[PDB]
């Protein structure tokens, strides 16, 4: 039925790649866009195996909750079949974590008892394998609600990160 | 905690007549103890114009949530200064009466000593009350969880299965998979910070890499179409391409951490199951073998009246480490 | 700016080759001075250079006014014969070797009866007298500075010009084959490398290996289409072609000497009259003055 | 377009004073943070005050050429906050600076090794500076060509977003 192409393994890297776009891109403007670039019809979203339904209420409270990060994507899967619309990557993706001490929203931690940012205040990165199964449909750019499953899961959080999972 | 104050004037240490080297031990012996549980400090007035004998203290002692130190006799900031990252959780810091302590930078960069303080010299220099969901996370992670209970039962049960299966001879992939049900196998060759507990340091997975189908690691078409899955034969090969490994799951059932989900689009249900897998023998196709590895198998299983057939059969090479289900 | 008017007083050049750096003058003594009861025998030396594109080979004799050539072969010249890739490596250097020699002998007339070595195996083979007429052509080889490595070029072209029928004196243990812990040779990597084995090994490695490197760098074989197996045939049939016609021909200018030196001299600038320097150094006067 | 202002080399040294198995330490430790092996280097004469004999080991360096350089140099500026002080940077285009407590590098908090301290020199070039390291026709660099203290400034201030003091 299947085969074996160059076109699965495109669009498992063009995946990751937009995927750590979308997650670095730290404004609260684009979070519809990462449940509109998933299935906003129907999907299975578990991100850090969390019991959530829809994408639109988790990029919110990532927005309102999370700040950026980098992710070091060093390997990726292509399973494919045939009469069922499968496309399966695994990101193998160390992410960082961001020592602001705070959300995206650049607060000011210092209760005040009375502009500019300040560095890039990185912390240790954690391993995990983000599988993503999404539809193939994609080979000539049509990635409109085709992610069905999204599973953010762990291998290996150091102990120098500053947030405690 | 421990208090370490005014040993000067005690006679069960005034009539010993030994103070520096024996308290950069004392943080040595506070160490080995192990058993005499001490997170804060109580050393105020120490005899010492410097911080050198409570230098690795911060090192010794790194569960540190609140000091006294007033009464002191500091007329400098750099032997303070190497204390950035080191009892940085410490969250309570006062010597005063002190040319340290009564200087300008007292509350500028004290912050940066105890970046994690949520209290300063009986005060608050930071909004203690939000800064265990800023500093820290909001909530809670799951070890092992899914779209419902049963779900999760049966998700755990098959993946148990498959592992065990796969521990004990893996030659009928052919049929366990069908004709449509294809395969991935890639590797993981970066790693994490240096200081994670028992992290292996590089893959030595030396004799799976040819058979490896990843997007970012090959830059070649025709060498991943050809490492990449077809059916049944070359789940096969996929299947005796890499190192045969018992599965350490029924020892650390909490480090085998498994999420789950189901699959709208064809009425099956997902697994992401993640443990280690310590290979003992190894793939007899012609460093060379492995070491502390790990594996994450992301399985969709479309039950019926029988059993459940599975869509996608996915295999990961990592860098073993501890997991992020323990506390 | 360390400009005394005593240290540049005091201060001695050394040669101009010297201070170029282009000439080894302790090497050159020990290598030009004749024995002096032969008393007008020139001391022949074969020297090879390399260039990041060429190969330099000549034989030199040596003058009171200046160096004198005998014969000459470039690395450039082969397409004449065979090979047109990879014109700087060591199956080239015993290629420019050979070439070199059997014009040598074919200019002096002892070409005919000191063949060199046919049907080459890699062995070592110091080129023996006849029992009767004359005896070889004794060339010294001159390597500059380059330093002496055992699998290095310059002993590639004189292992070429020594089975090209040559009498070069030298040992066998900086050939690429030594064994240093056994001391002995191991003629295959010879018969693999005078025919060219390594590069075709490569190739072969980074065609089952990524493509990328391969496309970019072995992208003129792909352009001219030759298959990994045909690189010791290339060898053979520039070895047989080189043996055949040794002579040399020149390059068939267009840039005549007039032609030439007209356009280049009027691209390129000239000097200024010292009536024209005092003139401008009058309006540096007047122009400081006023 | 050949002008770049690269990282040419990246030295890492620890001096040590006495000459115990503190040398023997600091070479593991140099050993596991650069990815090649140390060497250790002899004194060059006698003091007696530094307790100093000639011809016995002191120090311990290593060189790191390539892109573990410029990790290295992320790290060293990661502790010092990515500020310099206008000095710490040489006329001829080098600089450099120092670090106490090497536990905030990768390296554990592990007892049998301790705590020591590095000094971190980075060599800055330009292309084309083989013709003062080649052995046939050396040459030198033009008065145009060198890297100079405001260029270095000027460049690796506007890269990693430094800051330099003063």
């Amino acid at each position: 039925m299947v085969m074996n192409d160059a076109n699965q393994a495109q669009i498992t890297a063009t995946f990751t790649k937009k995927i750590l776009a979308h997650l670095d891109d730290p404004d609260s403007n684009k979070l519809a866009q990462f449940v509109q670039l998933f299935n906003p019809n129907n999907c299975r979203i578990i991100f850090n195996a969390t019991p959530f339904a829809q994408a639109t209420v988790f990029l919110q409270m990532w927005q309102n909750q999370v700040v950026q990060t980098q992710h070091a994507l060093t390997g990726v899967d292509y399973h494919a079949i045939p009469g069922s619309g499968t496309l399966i990557c695994n990101v193998n993706c160390k992410v960082r974590f961001d020592e602001s001490g705070r959300d995206k929203m650049g607060q000011d931690a210092t209760v005040p008892i009375q502009m500019n940012k300040p560095r890039p205040l990185w912390g240790p990165y954690f391993g995990i394998s983000l599988q993503l199964i999404i539809d193939d449909r994609i080979f000539r750019n049509d990635f409109n609600g085709v992610i069905s499953g999204f599973n953010y899961n762990m291998v290996y959080k150091p102990e120098d990160s500053l947030l405690k999972i | 905690l421990l208090n370490l104050g005014a040993l000067h004037s005690d006679p069960e240490l005034i009539q010993k007549g030994v103070q520096s080297k024996m308290f950069p031990a004392m943080m040595k012996l506070a160490s080995t103890e192990k058993s005499l549980i001490v997170e804060s400090v109580n050393l105020a007035d120490n005899q010492l114009k410097d911080i050198s004998a409570i230098s690795t203290l911060a090192q010794t002692f790194p569960n540190l949530k609140n000091l006294c130190l007033a009464n002191n006799q500091i007329f400098r900031f750099r032997s303070l200064e190497v204390w950035k990252n080191k009892f940085k959780d410490l969250r309570e810091l006062l010597m005063t009466n002190n040319p340290i302590t009564t200087d300008k930078l007292y509350r500028t960069e004290m912050l940066r000593l105890f970046p994690k303080l949520v209290v300063l010299d009986n005060v608050i220099v930071r909004d203690e009350q939000k800064l265990q969901t800023v500093y820290s996370l909001p909530m809670k992670i799951q070890q092992f969880f899914f779209e419902n209970d049963a779900l999760g039962q049966s998700s755990t049960d098959f993946a148990t299965n498959f592992l065990n299966l796969w521990d004990n001879n893996r030659e009928q992939l052919l049929n366990l998979y069908s004709p449509q049900s294809q395969f991935s196998v890639s590797v993981d060759s970066t790693i994490p910070p240096s200081t994670v507990t028992d992290s292996d340091q590089t893959p030595a997975f030396g004799y799976y890499m040819s058979s490896s189908r990843n997007i970012s690691k090959v830059s070649s078409e025709k060498s991943i179409q050809q490492r990449l899955s077809i059916g049944q034969e070359s789940i096969n090969s996929i299947f005796k391409t890499l190192p045969k490994t018992k599965h350490h799951l029924q020892e650390q059932p909490n480090e085998y951490s498994m999420e789950t989900i189901s699959y709208p689009q064809i009425n099956g249900f997902v697994i992401t199951l993640h443990g280690f897998f310590e290979e003992t023998g190894k793939p007899e196709l012609e460093n060379n073998k492995l070491s502390k590895k790990s594996f994450d198998r992301t399985w969709v299983i479309v039950p019926m009246n029988n059993s459940v057939i599975i869509a996608s059969d996915l295999l990961t090479v990592r860098a073993y480490s501890t997991g992020a289900w323990k506390t | 700016d360390a400009k005394s008017s005593a240290y540049s007083s005091r201060f001695q050049t050394p040669f101009r080759r010297r201070r170029e750096g282009k000439t080894d003058y302790y090497q050159r003594k020990r290598l030009v001075t004749q024995h002096k009861a032969k008393y007008n025998t020139p001391k022949y030396r074969l020297v090879v250079r390399f260039t990041n594109k060429d190969i330099i080979c000549q034989i030199i004799s040596s003058t009171i006014t200046g160096d004198v050539v005998l014969a000459a072969a470039y690395s450039h010249e082969l397409p004449r014969y065979g090979i047109t890739h990879g014109l700087t490596n060591w199956a080239a250097a015993y290629a420019t070797g050979l070439l070199i020699a059997r014009r040598t002998l074919q200019k002096l007339g002892l070409d005919e009866t000191y063949k060199g070595v046919e049907e080459v195996e890699g062995e070592y083979e110091l080129t023996e007298a006849v029992e009767d007429g004359p005896r070889p052509f004794k060339v010294f080889l001159d390597i500059g500075l380059q330093r002496t490595t055992t699998g290095a070029r310059v002993f590639g072209a004189l292992k070429g010009a020594s089975d090209g029928g040559l009498y070069v004196p030298h040992s066998e243990n900086r050939f690429p084959g030594w064994d240093f812990e056994t001391e002995e040779i191991d003629p295959e990597l010879l018969r693999s490398y005078i025919f060219g084995g390594h590069v075709s090994q490569y190739m072969e490695e980074l065609a089952d290996d990524d493509e990328e490197r391969f496309s970019e760098l072995f992208k003129g074989y792909l352009a001219d289409d030759i298959d990994a197996d045909s690189l010791e045939d290339i060898y053979t049939s520039a070895h047989e072609a080189i043996r055949a016609d040794p002579a040399f021909k020149p390059t068939e200018k267009k840039f005549t000497k007039e032609q030439y030196a007209a356009e280049s001299k009027k691209y390129r600038q000239t000097k200024l009259s010292k009536e024209e320097r005092a003139a401008r150094v009058a309006a540096k006067i007047a122009a400081l003055a006023g | 377009p050949m002008r770049d202002l690269k990282i040419e080399k990246l030295v890492l040294n620890i001096s040590v004073g006495e000459s115990g198995d503190r040398l023997t330490r600091a070479s593991k430790v140099l050993e596991q943070l650069s990815g090649q092996t140390p060497v250790q280097s002899k004194a060059r004469y006698t003091v007696r005050t530094f307790g100093i004999r000639r011809n016995e080991k002191i120090a311990v360096h290593v060189t790191v050429r390539g892109p573990k350089a410029e990790e290295i140099l992320e790290r060293g500026l990661k502790v010092k906050e990515y500020q310099l002080r206008d000095r710490n940077f040489s006329a001829t285009g080098n600089f450099g600076f120092g670090i106490d407590e090497h536990i905030d590098l990768g390296i554990k908090y592990d007892p049998s090794i301790g705590i020591f301290g590095m000094d971190f020199y980075v060599v800055m070039n330009r292309p084309g500076a083989r013709v003062t390291r080649r052995k046939r026709c050396k040459g030198t660099v033009g008065n145009s060509h060198k890297t100079t203290k405001e260029d270095t400034v000027s460049w690796f201030k506007q890269k990693y977003d430094a800051d330099v003091l003063d």
